[PDB]
């Protein structure tokens, strides 16, 4: 039924060291790149 | 009673610099200041004397929008070369 088996089974640990390896550091560099407007802050000045 | 202690602790006389230019001597000046400016100061009190900080230069941005103005103003500054190095030049 499955040809492919073995290889995708491959695939998929390498995929999810991957995933394990590279999604943490692109949710830094989101959270690196939206920390200015996370950190701004106002004031009302009126005369 | 603030500018009292600013007074006494601020204008010393070993941090301040008579500078006279254009058409006056050097010991007619000179004898002067040993007339009048001696006896000025120079006995600084017990505590607290004045010595600078390194102080941190942030960087960041202030916007302050008021939309009724005619022209707008920006400044934008970058890090401190100082005095003595000749970077300044």
């Amino acid at each position: 039924a499955e040809p492919e088996h073995d290889h995708r089974k491959r695939m998929g640990l390498k995929m999810l060291l991957m995933m394990g390896l590279l999604l943490p550091l692109v949710y830094a560099m989101k959270r690196h790149k939206w920390s200015v407007l996370k950190s701004r802050k106002l004031a009302y000045r009126p005369p | 009673a603030d500018l009292t202690e600013y007074l006494s602790r601020h204008y010393k006389a070993p941090r301040m610099v008579l500078a006279a230019a254009g058409g006056l001597e050097h010991r007619q000046l000179l004898d002067l200041a040993q007339k009048h400016f001696s006896g000025l100061s120079g006995t600084y009190d017990e505590d607290a004397v004045p010595t600078l900080t390194p102080c941190r230069f942030t960087g960041s941005e202030i916007r302050h929008r008021e939309d009724g103005l005619p022209l707008a103003h920006v400044a934008i500054a970058v890090e401190g070369p100082g005095w003595a190095n000749p970077d300044n030049v």
